[PDB]
C-alpha cells in the first residue's frame, strides 16, 4: 500500500519545524498567552519591531 | 482494559480512570458465544469524535 | 549584595532539570501523556520546593 511513516524524534522540540501556515492578526498590549513554533515560552502579540 | 491505557477499545468504548482502584477479570468463552459462520451479536464502536 | 545574590540564585534554579525530562512544565506536559507525566513533574516540584 506504499506506506509512509515519519519519525517526530522530539529530542529537539524547541526548534522551527512548525508549518500550519496560519495568518492571524495580532494586537500588542494585552495579557495573552500564545506560542507558534517551539521555544519553551510565550510571547506578546504584534511583530516587526527590530 | 487497564489504568492509563490507550487504543480503540480503550478510547472509544470503555476507559478506566488514571486513579482507578479495583480488579480486572477476564477469561475466554468462545464456547458459549460463537457458532459456525460467526457470531454477529457483539458490536463495538469503532469511530467517535 | 548578599540579598541580591541569594535572590538571583533562587530565581536561576528554575532552569535546572532536577532529574526530569525538561525544566519547563509546559514542555513536559505537552510532550508526555498526563498519567506518565506526574511521575516526572513531582521530581521538579520537589526540587523547586
Amino acid at each position: 500500500y506504499r506506506v509512509v511513516v515519519l519519525s517526530f524524534e522530539l529530542l529537539h522540540a524547541p526548534a522551527t519545524v512548525c508549518g500550519p501556515k496560519k495568518s492571524t492578526n495580532l494586537v500588542k498590549n494585552k495579557c495573552v498567552n500564545f506560542n507558534f513554533n517551539g521555544l519553551t515560552g510565550t510571547g506578546v502579540l504584534t511583530e516587526s519591531n527590530k | 482494559i487497564a489504568p492509563g491505557q490507550t487504543g480503540k477499545i480503550a478510547d472509544y468504548n470503555y476507559k478506566l480512570p488514571d486513579d482507578f482502584t479495583g480488579c480486572v477479570i477476564a477469561w475466554n468463552s468462545n464456547n458459549l458465544d460463537s457458532k459456525v459462520g460467526g457470531n454477529y451479536n457483539y458490536l463495538y464502536r469503532l469511530f467517535r469524535k | 549584595n548578599q540579598n541580591a545574590q541569594a535572590l538571583n540564585t533562587l530565581v536561576k534554579q528554575l532552569s535546572s532539570n532536577f532529574g526530569a525530562i525538561s525544566s519547563v512544565l509546559n514542555d513536559i506536559l505537552s510532550r508526555l501523556d498526563p498519567p506518565e507525566a506526574e511521575v516526572q513533574i513531582d521530581r521538579l516540584i520537589t526540587g523547586r520546593l
